DNA sequence: ATCAATATCCACCTGCAGATACTACCAAAAGTGTATTTGGAAACTGCTCCATCAAAAGGCATGTTCAGCTGGATTCCAGCTGAACATGCCTTTTGATGGAGCAGTTTCCAAATACACTTTTGGTAGTATCTGCAGGTGGATATTGAT
DNA sequence: ATCAATATCCACCTGCAGATACTACCAAAAGTGTATTTGGAAACTGCTCCATCAAAAGGCATGTTCAGCTGGAATCCAGCTGAACATGCCTTTTGATGGAGCAGTTTCCAAATACACTTTTGGTAGTATCTGCAGGTGGATATTGAT
């Protein structure tokens, strides 16, 4: 019997790891902290995307709930570049295919 | 007469919510640091009530819209709506 | 000699005044001044429904209430009767609203 | 050939799987398909943000590799990640060195 | 035809409660017991309030509930008050309250 | 025009029973109804919960009673759970 | 068999452990009746966590705590915890 | 003759000492003695993974560390240098854990 | 003790805002019945990891002595803050009156879901070899406290 | 100030736990393409209710005076609590073993969803009558503070 997958960021938080610092590594249980966080500010901003189009009588979460629910939750400077990095990924993406 | 808004929180209805808090006894520095304090509870609510109010595309801030934010901000209100 | 109450008697009165009823204790129009205020700097050219500026009123003076209360405690802590500055941050601090 | 929606959007972060994880977790009945950009962006972002800090923390403690420590010295030292991460604990994060001034001897 | 709710022997909407549920994305999918049981633990919430704060009316001679009532019997009763501890009741009021060492002689 | 949905009539039909002399101001009436959406939303968040933690995706009585223990203080949990089953069995004998 | 009885193992928390803590909060004195009064508030806080860790483990039908039973315990009471497995 | 430093100056010494460091302060095995004792007066035949332990160990000592930090803020607040019980009471109070 | 100035309470009265009882209208909601589908319990069982044991040992808990300096008590008085009172400024009221814009309705298309099929990938497993740093040492520098 | 006792620093080192590397493997995940469905943006409009305006009226904010009593400073001292020490217990560490019970696989049906159809109900809108209680009264008496 094979035991089940256990899906994590790990692999992709490694990947900003080597951009932001080349020469850093990360110890297991450091990124279990990470892993956690990411998993937590995911939940918090879905779950606040969610009420967001709930209020609206909205069935779709678009990338409009998701850009609210960002500056609901994140605090100033954090939102403000949170937002811009979220805009540009989605014009990129719809520029493409 | 030209006040700041802030100062129209004038320090007899302060001392007013005081005594429903139960104080018996204020010093004079109270009133300048209540409206401080006060300014801040608004604009923190009122910031997410707009929010709220901008992602429904309206230029009206309804009672829900503030409900919502206070609900967010861990000061649940019960009463107007929701 | 004319009638005066000592310092505290009116103060316990008031306290005993306000404890029992429920009606709100800022003036209506100012604090509509200061909200419509405060939400121009977010966004211009705003209205309010009466029932947004009402609960944001109800939630604002249940706020301070309420803070006035562990100010009290705070003050009563360091032995005195007169609430200060001090006792008003201590109270947000343990609170978590800052520092 | 078959780009990634990750590589399709610039990203580093899992656009496919954050998809997949806003359908599973019931949070609406329809999905856009800008919501997961856009949330994958944000969420990496905020990676590079800690990881940035962190790394900083962990080098000014002479060490290559990062701790939890090293998390929690660059949380709790920038206002604004302190702020998110408020009601957080950091399991072996410990805490910031601060004595209050009173406690000091004359 | 009979109602979900008088064939569970409750006040409250059971079928309201069950659509509610439904397009409230809690879940995929929504059992037949579900809506009955929440739908009694909130009619019996609500007895439970109704019965205290009809309780405060008598106390303040009065026969008309109004919310200062609704908080008299939450803050006064230790379970509600638990319950309800980070929530505003609007024209509620607080308890009639002052700390001993502020009275008199 | 529209409607728009309330617990107001369930919650005055439940006070008669309670109170059969004693009325209700529509403020107050408000609040219960800010109270049972309020109670709603918790229970079924947490029961919602539940299920996604257990890799379910039926809510059932079994998670509304659980979310129940977790929500309620002690005695009112015993009660809330004693109503809960009893209306889900007289339910089923039906 | 069966294990021994398990009874005043809330005086398992020293002393010494007890003012460890404190210096970690940065206290530099503590007065004789603080170490009873740390060990009732302990106790309520545990209590509190491990209640509601149990009746989700129950909920599975398991019969052992996971660390997740944990986790989701601190994070609905407001003491979110990383680093085991959020 | 045998050196002796002030009291104070060895308390601060280990203040810096244990903010400096991130190990667990309480002993291991007592304080899974006291988790087991409690967990069974709420259900008896149960087991943990040695994480779970742990996880409520972490989350245990970081909760006592906070408390301990708002406690000593109400010690200095009545000019104290000294926690004692109604501090830890004040602190609880005003964090609403016993409001 | 008395005595006077106010506050506070109780009984009663009455206008009206807001609660009630009425009929009537209707779309949405709720029930009912049939057909289809599938989530998850039951059974079986592989395999992780939890409980328990042993056995050595030193890190650390316990209990004691001693006295530094802290907390608590007392006293004092400068001045801040409460009480009272005279002004008059502006909130409150209400009743009418445009009109902003919320909100309801219809249209229709970009973007959603559903599905079949193909490719890709991140997780696990298995071993096998680097490597950052914990922890130990020794010796120079710094801090503290007595004099 | 001098100096001695002790903590703190930093360089240097080595063992190794834990991080890294690589190949194999594969179910699930992810993407591509096609057909089908539809949420909600857009334009227009009706009607709710928001902003503003005038217009008294008096309630309530403000400024001033006076001093009661509170906060804070200063002084004393009893004894709590920190620092250091001796003693030795019990936590920690290491390793092993049985087997509980978590978790993976497959089978199978009670109960879910999905429509279509029918019946009921809650929300509503006028319309009219009713009534709990706020607010005003007088007069009894309780509280406060001066003697
Ligand atoms: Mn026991
Ligand atoms: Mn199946
Ligand atoms: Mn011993
Ligand atoms: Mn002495
Ligand atoms: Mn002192
Ligand atoms: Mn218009
Ligand atoms: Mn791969
Ligand atoms: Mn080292
Ligand atoms: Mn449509
Ligand atoms: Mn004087
Ligand atoms: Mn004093
Ligand atoms: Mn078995
Ligand atoms: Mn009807
Ligand atoms: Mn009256």
């Amino acid at each position: 019997r094979k035991r089940s997958r256990k899906e994590s960021y790990s692999i992709y938080v490694y990947k900003v790891l080597k951009q932001v610092h080349p020469d850093t590594g990360i110890s297991s249980k450091a990124m279990g902290i990470m892993n956690s966080f990411v998993n937590d500010i995911f939940e918090r901003i879905a779950g606040e995307a969610s009420r967001l189009a709930h209020y609206n009588k909205r069935s779709t979460i678009t990338s409009r709930e998701i850009q609210t629910a960002v500056r609901l939750l994140l605090p100033g400077e954090l939102a403000k570049h949170a937002v811009s990095e979220g805009t540009k990924a989605v014009t990129k993406y719809t520029s493409a295919k | 007469v030209l006040r700041d808004n802030i100062q129209g929180i004038t320090k007899p209805a302060i001392r007013r919510l005081a005594r429903r808090g139960g104080v018996k006894r204020i010093s004079g520095l109270i009133y300048e640091e209540t409206r401080g304090v006060l300014k801040v509870f608004l604009e923190n609510v009122i910031r997410d009530a707009v929010t709220y109010t901008e992602h429904a595309k309206r230029k009206t801030v309804t009672a829900m819209d503030v409900v919502y934010a206070l609900k967010r901000q861990g000061r649940t209100l019960y009463g107007f709506g929701g | 000699k004319p009638h005066r109450y000592r310092p505290g008697t009116v103060a316990l009165r008031e306290i005993r005044r306000y404890q029992k009823s429920t009606e709100l204790l800022i003036r209506k129009l100012p604090f509509q001044r200061l909200v419509r205020e405060i939400a121009q700097d977010f966004k211009t050219d705003l209205r309010f429904q009466s029932s947004a500026v009402m609960a944001l009123q109800e939630a604002c003076e249940a706020y301070l209430v309420g803070l006035f209360e562990d100010t009290n405690l705070c003050a009563i802590h360091a032995k005195r009767v007169t609430i200060m500055p001090k006792d008003i941050q201590l109270a947000r601090r343990i609170r978590g609203e800052r520092a | 050939k078959a780009k990634t929606r990750s590589s399709r959007a610039g990203l580093q972060f899992p656009v496919g799987r954050v998809h997949r994880l806003l359908r599973k977790g019931n949070y609406s009945e329809r999905v856009g398909a800008g919501a997961p950009v856009y949330l994958a962006a944000v969420l990496e972002y905020l990676t590079a943000e800690i990881l940035e800090l962190a790394g900083n923390a962990a080098r000014d403690n002479k060490k290559t590799r990062i701790i939890p420590r090293h998390l929690q010295l660059a949380i709790r030292n920038d206002e604004e990640l302190n702020k998110l991460l408020g009601r957080v604990t950091i399991a072996q994060g410990g805490v910031l060195p601060n004595i209050q001034a009173v406690l000091l001897p004359k």
